[PDB]
RNA sequence: CCUGUCAAACUCCAAACUUACAGACGCCGUUUGACGCGGGGAUUCCGGUGCGCGGGGUA
RNA sequence: AGUGCAAGAGCAAAAGAUAGCUUGACAGUGUUCUUCCCAACGAGGAACGCUGACGCGAAAGCGUGGUCUAGCGAACCAAUU
RNA sequence: UUAGGCGGCCACAGCGGUGGGGUUGCCUCCCGUACCCAUCCCGAACACGGAAGAUAAGCCCACCAGCGUUCCGGGGAGUACUGGAGUGCGCGAGCCUCUGGGAAACCCGGUUCGCCGCCACC
């Protein structure tokens, strides 16, 4: 890569397609999950708030206790086990 | 149910397929097992299509490699009828034989090794570089097919 | 059908254009009720480069205001005809332009559930004229 | 400079004007030859047909068109027949002339990239097949061996 | 519309009946939502929860079904306003409810406005809901006073037959006194 | 309207494939203790080739 | 279109424009991610909380600077609270 | 749902167009400014108060496919590309066979002129 940003590399992971274009509905940033339960990650190229870094676009972790209106997911990057901070917005069920 | 038997080596074969010949209990040249036909056993067996051969044998064949070159889990022994009868649910190879095929039951869960260790190919086989379609041996085989290179290896 | 369906008058906006005002004194007279500024939008060589600045004024009248208005105006003018509008307005002169349209206008112009209005309830630079030069006048 | 610098497509595709300057200019006269005031509506169509996928500069280009428009003067200056060269040398095509550090070359020229089997020229000929000889000499100046295609003709 | 590329807005957008960016905005509290609608000729309240496949009306009053008790007058103003708050309120501590926020839809927050009667309303009902009372109109006007004083200067009843010539903010206290112990539906 | 062409820094489309998690089969582990945790001791940080995919370069 | 500035991305009853008001560009302390994929490593950065004090709003709420990814600096010594 | 309110999915719902509908009841347009409130100017809007009139807008109902969109049949196409294998071919670029996957454009014919949830209601 020519530079390091968190942004490095982003362009098409978080760019919408025109039609999902504009404010995205509401449902499901004000969606609740329960500690257990398995959410799949992927940011909202419409919502900016919640977000998590990049590269844990596609990852599927467990609900573990939540931050403000903030959820606590862990996940499992390679071998190693990361505590990722995200919003409703950009989560969704398993299964 | 199909017949499994390794024609390749391991030198320089992807290791992820020979994790998978190694998931059917194949760990050396010749070395055969007998497979389900489900859709798990299917993607396997596709993955490794290429250093094998591999088709569905005959009643009579697969009692031939059976008494030929079945083991105990553990042992010498010899598996003839008598010892299929006092071993297994069975009371003879054909009975053994049939419900191998039919997929009612396994090596293993009869007391036996799941590997048929058989013998180099007597006249030697269509060679490990083209499949059946092009003259060689690798791929799927006839029933007439496979039974003739397991008998070979008999 | 009709009475739903027959013109009206909504709104008559008299402004003058000028270039930098004092004028405003005359359309309140005209008129009957305060003028508003009118700032310009981007720079430009009539030593008008000034984005937020006073150029003029304007006055929207409506009902009596905008009638006991036009009952002078009009009068002030001779055109018509291919100075009209496709949706049936015209503007004359200073400027005095009339807005017209039929019954159900709010609808667009409300804040809940508006909506455009279809072209068939829109109304034509005929029946325009019609509504018009049926009250103290001639048309082309 | 020989053809064999340029005449594989093994390099990535590069025609982004809006990232490359100083893009030469193209050395093909025409495209359109012939009576190009009338559409196809000629009783036969030849067409020559590329072999190999290659790249063709506008070199060759032109003197491919050339050789054989100069020469479908057998009918004509202003004779019945319209000829198509339907390949355009979009390509960009560079040249390192330091040594091998900073080499990333200077553009020199362009180049059209045809996959074996298009037809890079299309004429249009009533039964008056001088075409078939412009072609001899055309997939004479171009890199790939070439098949002359005759279309709507059954006047054999 | 134009083409593929094009951007068609949330139906309930182009029927400009959402205002999406207030809606998230309140669904933000986690409490129920106090509907405040209003109608020409009447005013709505509901107390809506969130679904799987959308809302749950728990608990609503129409001003229509306030003769229902005993209304004899108009219905689309303040002091009609107001009883179907307090209606919808009660209905709505009977369901369960206990708290909630205030969703005046497209209205404008004016003071002394008829959303803002439906909330002094489903509040004295005993729901629990983040307010501020110099926001409200000063109770005279709910009662329906501005109306009957507006009657005064008549010549002409302010009402068509209806009931009364002079109005009455009265017949108010009536209503809300009678919905403030037992009777039928709440 | 007709007609002739393109894109590593285009996309109305769109694979094979790679990949997160889960279940199933397989294989493996529970005297051969896997998975994992803690600690001792390193060597190593000139690499090369084939094949597939590459980017540069006439090569 | 606009949104201070690369490039790519976000945004329309707005993240843009106008008007008005306001100083949250606040003090304190953390959680996490990043910096450094995996996989140890500082300064820096960001996301998300809490405590305290405030701004605006009818309120939900929004404000931990500018829509997002650049704009940054150790020990020793000085000056400052 | 003989017209309503709050939504979910966010064009299968967009764009354009046709027909039908209100006798007491609903939505509207509509009528009107003493009040709460309001226009840097206008009761236009916002806000408040109200029924003389109307179904012409909107809205609801029934329908049309010309455009845009979604899905399907047949054709394109098992083509293009591709994961695994080869002492197959080719000067080479590159191609071929076996095995496991499999497209786009476009044409022709259907589909689509929203579906669903909660509440309220001759
Ligand atoms: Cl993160
Ligand atoms: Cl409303
Ligand atoms: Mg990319
Ligand atoms: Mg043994
Ligand atoms: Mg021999
Ligand atoms: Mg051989
Ligand atoms: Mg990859
Ligand atoms: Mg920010
Ligand atoms: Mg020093
Ligand atoms: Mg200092
Ligand atoms: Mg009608
Ligand atoms: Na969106
Ligand atoms: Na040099
Ligand atoms: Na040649
Ligand atoms: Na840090
Ligand atoms: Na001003
Ligand atoms: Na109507």
């Amino acid at each position: 890569p020519s530079s390091n940003g968190p942004l490095e590399g982003t362009r098409g992971k978080l760019k919408n397609k025109p039609r999902d274009r504009g404010t995205s509905p509401p449902q499901r940033a004000v969606e609740e999950f329960d500690d257990g339960e398995k959410v799949h990650l992927k940011i909202d190229p419409s919502v900016p708030n919640g977000r998590f870094h990049p590269r844990f676009d596609g990852q599927t972790g467990t609900v573990e206790g939540k931050q403000g209106d903030a959820y606590k997911v862990d996940i499992v990057d390679g071998g190693k086990e990361k505590t990722i901070i995200v919003t409703a917005a950009h989560l969704r069920r398993q299964e | 149910m199909h017949a499994l038997v390794q024609l390749r080596g391991e030198v320089n074969m992807h290791t992820d397929i020979q994790d998978t010949l190694e998931m059917l209990n194949i760990h050396h040249v010749n070395h055969c097992t007998l497979v389900p036909e489900t859709d798990a056993y299917r993607g396997m067996v596709a993955k490794v299509n290429d250093f094998v051969a591999f088709g569905e044998p005959s009643q009579e064949t697969l009692e031939t490699v059976l008494a030929t070159r079945a083991e105990p889990l553990e042992g010498d022994a010899d598996v003839d009828d008598e010892w299929v009868a006092e071993h297994t649910d069975y009371d003879d190879i054909s009975g053994l034989a049939f419900a191998l095929l039919s997929e009612e039951t396994t090596l293993r869960e009869q007391g036996l090794s799941p590997t048929l260790r058989l013998h180099p190919p007597r006249g030697g086989h269509d060679g490990v570089k083209h499949p059946v379609k092009e003259g060689g041996q690798l791929g799927k085989h006839d029933t007439e097919g496979i039974d003739d290179l397991l008998e070979a290896m008999r | 059908f009709h009475e739903m369906r027959e013109p009206r008058i909504e709104k008559v906006v008299v402004h003058m254009g000028i270039g930098h005002a004092n004028a405003e004194d005359i359309l309140g007279e005209i008129t009957g009720q305060m003028p508003v500024r009118t700032k310009a939008k981007r720079t430009v060589g009539e030593f008008d480069i000034r984005e937020g600045d006073p150029i003029g004024a304007k006055v929207t009248l409506r009902d009596e205001m905008a009638e006991e208005f036009l009952q002078t105006a009009l009068p002030l003018a001779e055109l018509a005809t291919s100075q009209f509008d496709d949706t049936g307005n015209f503007s004359f002169g200073l400027d005095v332009t009339v807005n017209l349209v039929r019954p159900g206008y709010r609808v667009a112009k409300r804040d809940k559930a508006s909506r455009s209005i279809p072209t068939k309830h829109r109304l034509n630079p005929a029946d325009a004229v019609a509504f018009i030069e049926s009250t103290y006048d001639v048309e082309v | 400079k020989p053809g064999a610098m340029y005449r594989n497509s093994s390099k990535p595709a590069y025609t982004r004007r809006e990232y490359i300057s100083g893009i030469p200019g193209k050395k093909i006269a025409q495209f359109d030859m012939g009576n190009n005031g009338a559409g196809p509506t000629y009783p036969a169509q030849v067409e020559l047909v590329v072999e190999k996928p290659v790249q063709i500069r506008h070199n060759a280009l032109e003197a491919a068109r050339v050789a054989a428009n100069r020469y479908v003067q057998n009918s004509g200056a202003a004779a019945n027949y319209k000829f198509r060269i339907r390949k355009f040398p979009f390509h960009v095509i560079r040249e390192n002339k330091d040594g091998m550090r900073a080499p990333f070359g200077k553009p020199v020229g362009t180049a059209a990239r045809v996959h074996g089997a298009n037809h890079i020229f299309i004429a249009w000929v009533n039964p008056d097949p001088n075409v078939e000889e412009a072609w001899r000499r055309a997939k004479m100046k171009v890199t790939p061996t070439i098949n002359i295609d005759s279309s709507p003709a059954g006047n054999a | 519309a134009t083409g593929p590329r094009y951007k068609v807005p949330m139906r309930r957008r182009r029927e400009a009946r959402t205002d999406y960016h207030q809606r998230l905005r309140l669904l933000k509290s986690g409490k129920p939502r106090l509907v405040a609608r209003k109608s020409n000729k009447h005013v709505r309240a509901q107390l809506v929860t969130l679904g799987p496949n959308g809302d749950d009306t728990l608990a609503s009053a129409h001003s229509s079904d306030l003769a229902e008790y005993g209304w004899e007058a108009p219905t689309g103003n303040m002091p009609s306003a107001y009883l179907t708050g307090l209606l919808a309120g009660l209905r709505a501590q009977e369901a369960g409810v206990e708290e909630a926020v205030l969703d005046i839809g497209l209205n404008s927050p004016t003071p002394g406005s008829k959303v803002f009667a439906i909330q002094e309303g489903a509040i004295d009902a005993g729901l629990d809901i983040p307010h501020n009372d110099d926001v409200l109109a000063d109770w005279q006007r709910t009662r329906g006073a501005h109306i009957a004083e507006y009657d005064e200067q008549l010549e002409e009843p302010l009402y068509s037959g209806d009931f009364d010539a002079a109005d009455l903010p009265e017949h108010f206290d009536e209503l809300r006194e009678t919905l403030l112990d037992g009777d039928i539906e709440l």
